[PDB]
């Protein structure tokens, strides 16, 4: 996997590749690693496919039950539920999750949750095996309060490089835009991003 | 006792009516890191043989040097070095097969899988495989690594037995090879889009094609796929 | 850690008659769950009316056959073109195999031909060089399937004369080349059905005083 | 394997089975486990087939070279010691052998030497070697006397192998008998356990554990 | 523990069991009785892991004695052997299994027949004319195959048994300090004092 | 095993080979790998044979009870959810690898489930030892907007690739077509391209050949 | 190593080095062997130009090779020690492998073989 | 220490014209030591026959367990259990011990009393059903039995002819296996008669 | 191999060595002589790994016999023991060491004194009044500490030795089939036939 989430002026954008592997065989080349836990709270999944799916399903259940009683949960609340599962079951889990959501009060927020189950609130986050190759690039190129088009280009260029160098990453680049306007899905194919 | 460091993936090949085709991508992987992109893994020997090599690249470069030196040694005191006493594909193979088995027998192998493709002096198609264990075999289609699992099934639909070889043209054969290379790019995590292809024909001779790319790819259906279940 | 051995599958079968001997073997070559070749012969005419097959790890099999073929060549050079008898070949092969007692050829070896009285002969070897002359031997992946069938049909084991209260055994007799080839073909079609490493094609080598003939038959390719 | 050889009034009896196994797979029922070294010397084979076969055949070559060089048949003691010194050189390398060198000479008389692959060499009157040695010992010891006749001794040897062939899963096939006298060794036939078991059961009245 | 034998003849069952108890390089005792009377016409010998053997034997003894008092009736050797087998069959899949092998010799008063059962620690039961546990069988079975007849007397059985002990004393590596022999027949259980 | 699933115009089709192995030995030459979870939800299973049968029957049972409870035709996502949560709970120890397909009031669906409890969505999928041979064919010939007859052809061709090229797969091709608005049609032995040839000889023994010691009538009645 | 062929043929077919070694034997003190019906006796000469000798410690002319075989000689004294030593070692080696002491013929054959080897080996006389 | 090959043994079953046959060897050993030559591996519950190879203690335990279960079945159902139904019961029972299994290789054989159809089935140790038209094999010489049955078998054999075929399959397979043999039993099963024959075989 | 003992008394050295040769679960021989005469007044008993024992003993025997012929003189027990020790001391750092333990009993004719040396496979030499190798020492040493006196006769030494064998036969686990006893004194080496 290569995954990332980036806050910007109007909200936050999540990004991911589409490759799932068993050793060197690609079990699925069109995977969707960006998943909904609430209307405007989404997550990027890295690590074990089974573990991250099981976790995301449980979180979705918790936030649905939260909404029924207390109304819309904050992005921080969602990250806390992810943490609780990842931390308490750290011995039996291989899951690197990035949580991203849009409030109207708090605007765009990004929380990253590594293997240990620690929580880290950041302006932007990167994760997955392919992220190692773009720490240098992303640090040099990230700016706060970017526009939508700038952030899409930042994510597209970043994941393009991650995909290029990481064998465990590839396929299409999926993205999910979270703003006050709503939820927008984007896709970008190899023929475009490879020759960037 | 070794472990392979910088590696090359599948080499694929098949016979057709007048000759043989062989192909391999231009990638040099360093584990999961796709380190080197300008690596040529098809090495011609004379104008009648191409040796395709997968596995460890340091050992591939050693084998290159051996073949290069073999050409030099054959030319010594040999007036017919470019005629009757030129290096045949069968000679080049048997030499490599000997080396591979001797190295495995000394518990210090050349960590490779090799396919020698070419045309003999009498016009007969030559295509044979050898690997780090010294295991050798021949078939109308041959492939290494992931190619063995994914390419061979596709190539065997064209040439399933011996009698299917005369019925297979160079146009049909190359189409199948190029298709197989696309499939490997979809499914092999240590493959690249860029590759080389070589044709050895009994009439038109050796044609070496560099800087080819996988194209006409189907990715559009990906946009419709959402989630993992619900 | 590097493993110098591998398994190339396949199976072989030798039967001896009165004035002939057959050595059969399938043409399939495999590694793990993949097919390498549907036609890769492993039964070879070695000269002096001796046919040989070394089934198991193909690299060791080819090496051994290659060395024995070469042994026959040097036998002619050193002993005035004398014909190498099947019993002499067998003893020579034991020394080839035992020479690598502490890093063995991983193969089951079978040779066939005629003895010095003109009668059919089959010898079989373990990987390190033990050998024994027999009327009948199956070797390789499907040996455990075929061998008991041969005990029953070639050597008439567990078969008694009807009505004799299980007191008189079915008498031993030589089989015709026609009857033997029937048994070989049936043995391999049965082995192909129940063993995954066996199939594609069957190649039989028949050995009479007139020379070495070949016969080929198709086998199921799944 | 099950092999035995014992010394008695009328010379030496040697008896062996004919089975060969690879794990639980019965590979052969017709293996010759006695090697004829010369008209006066026998060698028995137990353990690794090839190890025994190869080196006892080699032993015969060394014995032939002795009588060419010395103009005299080799002693049983000297023959056994050639084999034991050889395997001792390979000690630790993984050879697997349990052999018995049996024969008659003028100076020694009837003699039996046990030789194995960890270098042990023992002179003795009775030995049983192999996976079914204990079964053979049980019958042999309980019926052995020095004053046995040639006829009775041949039968006891045969009967002891049959006992082991029955109980030991890795012994069977057929019994090969040998009698060694002052004049040399004499072969007393191949006896298939298939027919021999029932013949012995009926005539002797033994093997009541088996369904008749 | 080590050597336990059993022979069923015409009218009785004879059990022989070694007297030695060894631990390390010391024979701690040379007069150990490796048997328990389960009922007046049923005897069980045992061999195996230290501690487990006696604990198991006495546990079975208690259960059979309980049954006898409750029903005022003696269980058949067949019934006792099945009970014992099931207990071992349970044991083998426990947290810590009983590592005990037993022979059960009994006289069925309803059938007027002697019966010998051999049960290993896994719970593998077989009825036999003669039986043994451990390395003993590797010598005695072949010997009995030859010399045993089904119509033998108790005296003939004891001579047959002497032949087994002599062979073991000749070819076994360890000194097992002789055997205690006991006979089970229509009149119950008794011990042979001079063997 | 080789198993596949393919989506088309008005529904979904799944297929499978019919070989069951026990190491290198073919245990069953014509076993049924297509399982019915509900009338219009079918399952193709690879991996541990007992686990695939047991897990499919359990969820199939609970789906039936659920369907009766809710008075609704069962959905594929319900079977998918129940299967994955069961398999996840056992951390991969239940070796079931499934392709789940079917039609329901929501529409037509195609999923795969792995032993550790991960699920995938797709228009074409393949699982089992011959999945690479099958996926090669699917990747070469699959397109959007397949017809019923085109999808059956593509599915069976993908299974055939496994049958011929994978040693783990063989024998026949089973198919199940699940179209919207119609009953699901289970096509047992849709293709039989591996028929055993006539044997060379009849092995019918003369009556009395086998030696017998005892005869006795057995009482089955009360 | 010193390789020179010292023992070689001459035009008349003689090996002079071997023949000159016989002259050394001819110079040596006389030795005689006589065998009776139930015994053998070895007699040896000792030259009397050497007085003030110590006969206790002076090397004896007859040497035991084993408890049942003896060896006397004529020629170079220093050379004889090398043959005697080899013979003694071979005597013990024979007992070890054959489990029987050497015959007199065998021991002789061995010593003679050693002497022969020194007639067609390079670097030795 | 491989539970399935400590004691040894084999079972084979075949179908014929309006009949079925099931056969087994008699050996029970402890690795190399042969212990008993009277250990039958075939049992029956009404008209349904069950053969079990593998670890002997589990063979005994399972027989006792299925006798237990079929007796309660008959009391409640008021009829004998049929082969197809019994097959499902065996499968259920074995899979119940999925992560602590009985080390066995059972084989069901019998004729359905209603339809008259011959039926055989085989299982692995954890309960996977293996149904077959022709034959089922099990035990330490299963490879040998597979080879014998595949070559010797033909469809629609008469009861007398079927006996010869199954007996030769068992005997010759047992003789190539060290841990199998020491006697043999064959059951011929017609619609309403069952013949049991003991075979003469080599005792080594 | 297993039991080898040695006792030095006033005028002689007495060596006792077990007769059993066991391999697996079978006593192959019960009359084995675990000793070699190195010289007329020097005897060496041995015990350890199969094959190694006899090979080593005979190799030492050959070397000492060679020395005797060369010098026409018998080496002292002390000199022989030192030669033996050095050979074992070389062996322990070889590719494959001799796993053999020995006792050397001799009578020094120059000193007119008996001498007993105990040497293990590492090449550890000690001169002792009484010695043993293996598990035997764990019983015999304490027994000899009590009953041994330095001025004992050969007859007193044999009775003392009978006491050791009796104790071993009572408390040792394995049957070693009795011992062969040999005496070394001024008149050379002789064997006691009735023990
Ligand atoms: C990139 C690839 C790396 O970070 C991404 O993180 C993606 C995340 C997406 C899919 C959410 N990760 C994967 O694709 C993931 C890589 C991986 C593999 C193993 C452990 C952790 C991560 N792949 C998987 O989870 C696959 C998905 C299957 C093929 C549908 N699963 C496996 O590879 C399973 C997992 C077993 C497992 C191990 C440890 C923890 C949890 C589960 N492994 C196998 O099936 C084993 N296989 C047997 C045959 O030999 C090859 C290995
Ligand atoms: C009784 C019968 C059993 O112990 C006897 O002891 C006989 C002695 C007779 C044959 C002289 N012993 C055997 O039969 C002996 C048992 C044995 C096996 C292996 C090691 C030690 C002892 N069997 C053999 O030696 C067989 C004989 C063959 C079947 C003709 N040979 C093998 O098992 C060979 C070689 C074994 C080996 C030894 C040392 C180094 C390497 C290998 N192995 C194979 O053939 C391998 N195997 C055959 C089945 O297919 C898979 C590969
Ligand atoms: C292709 C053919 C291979 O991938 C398919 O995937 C099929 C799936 C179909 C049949 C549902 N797979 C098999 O046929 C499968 C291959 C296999 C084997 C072992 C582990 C995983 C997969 N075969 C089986 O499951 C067989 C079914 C038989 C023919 C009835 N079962 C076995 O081979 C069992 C395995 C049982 C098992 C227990 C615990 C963990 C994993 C597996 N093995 C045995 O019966 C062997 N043995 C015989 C002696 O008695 C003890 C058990
Ligand atoms: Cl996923
Ligand atoms: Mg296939
Ligand atoms: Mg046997």
């Amino acid at each position: 996997t290569s995954i990332m989430a980036v806050t910007f002026k109007d909200g936050v954008i999540l990004g991911a590749d589409s490759r799932t592997t068993t050793g060197a065989y690609i079990a699925n080349r069109v995977t969707d690693k960006l998943t909904r836990v609430h209307d405007k709270i989404w997550c990027c999944r890295s690590g074990s496919a089974a573990d991250t799916q099981a976790i995301a399903d449980i979180v979705q259940y918790h936030l649905e039950l939260y909404t029924s009683q207390y109304g819309t949960p904050s992005t921080e609340t969602a990250a806390s539920v992810f943490k609780e599962l990842c931390y308490e079951n750290k011995d039996n889990l291989t899951a690197g999750i990035i949580v991203a959501g849009y409030d109207d009060k708090n605007k765009g927020e990004v929380y990253t949750i590594p293997l240990g189950g620690s929580v880290h609130k950041l302006p932007y986050a990167i994760a997955g095996s392919g992220s190692t190759f773009i720490y240098g690039y992303c640090d040099k190129n990230f700016r706060e309060n970017m526009s939508k088009e700038e952030t899409v280009d930042f994510i597209k260029h970043s994941l393009s490089q991650a995909i290029k160098w990481d064998g465990s990453s590839g396929g299409v680049i999926r993205m999910v835009v979270l703003t006050a306007a709503g939820v927008e899905r984007l896709i970008f194919y190899p023929d475009e991003y490879e020759q960037l | 006792t070794q472990q392979p460091i910088v590696t090359g993936t599948s080499v694929i090949s098949m016979k057709y009516d007048n000759g043989v085709i062989i192909a391999a991508d231009n990638l040099g992987s360093y584990g999961s890191l796709l380190r080197f992109n300008g690596v040529e893994r098809l090495i011609p020997v004379g104008d009648n043989t191409v040796v395709g090599i997968s596995g460890d690249i340091s050992d591939m470069q050693h084998i290159e040097r051996l073949l290069k030196d073999l050409v030099t040694e054959n030319a010594y005191d040999n007036p017919l070095a470019d005629a009757e006493e030129a290096l045949e594909p069968s000679y080049i193979f048997e030499y490599l097969a000997t080396v591979m088995y001797q190295r495995r027998s000394k518990m210090n192998p050349l960590w490779n899988a090799i396919i020698v493709a070419g045309v003999q002096s009498n016009g007969d198609q030559f295509l044979r495989y050898v690997n780090l264990l010294g295991v050798t075999y021949s078939s109308p289609t041959l492939a290494t690594g992931f190619g063995a699992h994914m390419a061979n099934p596709l190539l065997r639909k064209v040439v399933d037995r011996e009698s299917d070889i005369p019925k297979t043209t160079v146009q049909v054969a190359e189409e199948a090879i190029v298709n197989a290379m696309r499939v490997l790019y979809y499914r092999d995590a240590r493959s690249s889009r860029n590759f080389s292809l070589a044709i050895i024909d009994k009439n038109t001779g050796l044609t070496f094609k560099k800087n080819l790319q996988v194209e006409n790819m189907k990715w559009d259906f990906a946009k419709d796929i959402k989630g993992y279940g619900t | 850690q590097f493993n110098p051995y591998g398994d190339n599958g396949g199976t072989i079968l030798g039967i001896a008659g009165e004035d002939f001997a057959v050595l059969a073997g399938d043409t399939r070559n495999i590694t793990d769950y993949s097919i390498n070749s549907r036609y890769e012969p492993k039964v070879f005419d070695c000269g002096d009316n001796i046919v040989m097959s070394a089934n198991g790890f193909a690299a060791d099999g080819d090496a051994l056959v290659k060395r024995f073929k070469n042994s026959v060549k040097w036998y002619h050079f050193d002993h005035n073109d004398k014909k190498l008898s099947i019993n002499s070949a067998a003893r020579n092969i034991q020394h080839l195999l035992y020479g690598k007692r502490f890093f063995p050829y991983y193969v089951h070896t079978i040779i066939a031909g005629l003895d010095e009285d003109g009668k059919g002969a089959v010898y079989s070897f373990d990987p390190v060089g033990s050998y024994e002359r027999e009327q009948c031997r199956a070797g390789g992946a499907a040996a455990s399937l075929i061998m008991p069938f041969l005990d029953n049909q070639v050597n008439f084991k567990n078969q008694y004369e009807p009505g004799t209260n299980g007191k008189v055994k079915k008498p031993l007799k030589y089989l015709s080349v026609e009857e033997v080839i029937k048994l070989v073909r049936d043995s391999f079609t049965s082995a192909t059905e129940r063993h995954i490493q066996v199939g594609d094609g069957l190649e039989i080598l028949i050995v009479t005083k007139d020379g070495v003939r070949k016969e080929f038959y198709e086998l199921k390719r799944d | 394997t099950t092999t035995l050889a014992f010394r008695f009034q009328g010379g030496i009896i040697v008896a062996v089975d004919s089975r060969a196994t690879a794990g639980n797979w019965v590979a052969s029922q017709t293996v010759k486990k006695v090697i004829e070294i010369n008209p006066f010397l026998l060698g028995t084979m137990a353990g690794g087939t090839v190890d025994c076969q190869f080196w006892e055949t080699w032993l015969g070559s060394q014995c032939r070279l002795h009588e060419l060089r010395e103009k005299e048949r080799i002693s049983v003691a000297a023959a056994s010691k050639i084999l034991s010194n050889l395997v001792y050189q390979y000690k630790g390398a993984g050879l697997s052998m349990g052999t018995m060198i049996c024969g008659y000479t003028r100076k020694e008389g009837p003699t039996i030497y046990y030789v194995d692959s960890d270098g042990t060499r023992l002179k003795g009157d009775i030995f049983c070697v192999g996976s079914g040695q204990t079964f053979a010992y049980g019958v042999l010891d309980s019926n052995y006397k020095w004053d046995l006749s040639v006829e009775d001794a041949l039968y006891l040897g045969k009967r002891s192998i049959l006992a082991a062939a029955h109980r030991d899963a890795y012994s069977g096939g057929s019994v090969n008998l040998y009698h060694v006298t002052e004049d040399g060794w004499i072969y007393h036939g191949n006896h298939d356990v298939g027919e021999l078991f029932w013949k012995v059961k009926e005539e002797e009245g033994s093997f009541n554990n088996v369904i008749g | 523990m080590d050597i336990i034998l059993g022979i069923r003849v015409q009218d009785s069952v004879i059990l022989a069991s070694s007297k030695a108890v060894t631990r390390g390089i010391s024979v701690l005792k040379d007069s150990d009785d490796k048997t328990r009377q389960l009922s007046p016409h049923t005897l069980m010998s045992f061999a195996g892991e230290a501690g487990d053997t006696v604990q198991f034997a006495e546990y079975i003894q208690a259960n059979i004695q309980l049954y006898s008092i409750r029903e005022d009736y003696e269980l058949s050797p067949q019934a006792v052997s099945s009970f014992v087998r099931q207990e071992l069959a349970k044991s083998i899949r426990s947290r810590r299994p009983y590592q005990v092998n037993v022979l059960i010799g009994g006289y069925d008063k309803k059938k007027n027949k002697p019966e010998l059962y051999q049960i290993d620690y896994l719970g593998t039961k077989v009825e036999l004319p003669y039986g043994a546990h451990g390395y003993s069988g590797f010598y005695t079975f072949s010997l009995l195959d030859h010399h045993y007849r089904p119509d033998m007397t108790t005296e003939e059985g004891l001579d047959l048994l002497k032949l087994c002990v002599q062979e073991l004393e000749k070819r076994m590596p360890m000194d097992f300090k002789g055997v205690i022999v006991k006979i089970v027949d229509k009149d119950g259980i008794r011990q042979v004092d001079d063997f | 095993t080789t198993i596949v699933g393919v989506k088309f115009n008005n529904g979904v089709v799944i297929a499978a080979d019919t070989r069951s192995t026990q190491g290198p030995i073919v245990a069953d030459k014509n076993c049924a790998k297509l399982h019915r979870i509900s009338p219009k939800i079918w399952c193709a299973g690879a991996g541990t044979a007992a686990d695939t049968e047991a897990v499919t029957q359990l969820i199939g049972s609970n789906i039936e009870l659920h369907s009766l409870y809710t008075s609704r035709e069962p959905r594929v996502v319900s079977a998918l959810q129940m299967l994955k949560q069961h398999l996840f709970k056992y951390q991969g120890h239940i070796g079931a690898y499934l392709i789940v397909a079917g039609v329901d009031p929501t529409g037509s669906h195609l999923f795969s489930i792995h032993a550790h409890g991960s699920t995938d969505v797709g228009y074409y999928l393949s699982l089992g030892s011959g999945s690479l041979a099958a996926m090669a064919v699917l990747e070469s010939h699959w397109k959007q907007d397949l017809t019923k007859e085109e999808a059956i052809k593509l599915a069976s061709d993908a299974i055939q690739a496994g049958i011929w090229n994978d040693l783990g797969s063989g024998s026949n091709v089973d198919v199940c077509v699940m179209e919207i608005g119609k009953d699901a049609e289970y096509l047992r032995n849709y293709l039989t391209p591996n028929v055993r040839e006539e044997k060379q000889k009849s092995y019918k023994f003369p009556r009395g050949t086998t030696a017998v010691l005892k005869e006795s009538i057995v009482n089955i009645c009360d | 190593g010193y390789d020179r062929a010292l023992s070689i043929f001459s035009p008349d077919g003689h090996i002079f080095q071997v023949e000159y070694a016989l002259e050394a034997v001819k110079r040596g003190t006389c030795a005689v062997g006589v065998k009776g019906k139930n015994c053998v006796v070895l007699g040896c000469e000792r030259r009397s130009t050497l007085k003030l000798q110590d006969t206790r410690i002076t090397p004896s002319k007859v040497s035991k090779i084993d408890s049942h075989v003896v060896l006397s000689f004529s020629g170079l004294n220093a050379d004889s020690r090398i043959l005697i030593e080899k013979a003694r070692v071979e005597a013990q080696s024979h007992r070890l492998t054959l489990e029987d002491p050497v015959t007199v013929e065998y021991l002789t054959r061995y010593v003679a073989g050693v002497q022969q080897r020194y007639t067609q080996s390079g670097g030795v006389r | 220490s491989d539970p399935s090959s400590i004691n040894g043994g084999i079972v084979v079953a075949m179908t014929g014209k309006d009949c079925v046959a099931i056969a087994c060897d008699l050996r029970l050993g402890s690795q190399s030591l042969g212990v008993s030559n009277k250990f039958e591996k075939i049992f029956h519950y009404g008209h349904v026959f069950l053969g079990i190879t593998g670890l002997a203690t589990d063979v005994t335990t399972l027989n006792e367990m299925f006798r237990y279960k079929t007796n309660l079945y008959k009391l409640k159902e008021e009829r004998a259990i049929e082969p197809e139904t019994f097959t499902q019961l065996v499968s259920s029972s074995l899979y119940e011990r999925r992560f602590g299994p009985y080390f066995v290789g059972p084989v069901v054989a019998g004729i359905n009393s209603k339809s008259g159809k011959p039926f055989i089935a085989g299982f692995d140790l954890i309960g996977c059903i293996d149904e077959a038209k022709d034959f089922i094999v099990s035990g330490t010489a299963s490879d040998q039995l597979f080879g014998m049955c595949e070559s010797l078998y033909e469809p629609n054999l008469e009861p007398e002819d079927l006996f010869e075929t199954i007996s030769q399959a068992l005997l010759n397979a047992a003789d190539r296996d060290a841990l199998s043999g020491w006697g043999a039993v064959v059951y011929i099963i017609k619609k309403d008669e069952v013949v049991k024959r003991y075979l003469k075989m080599r005792q080594d």
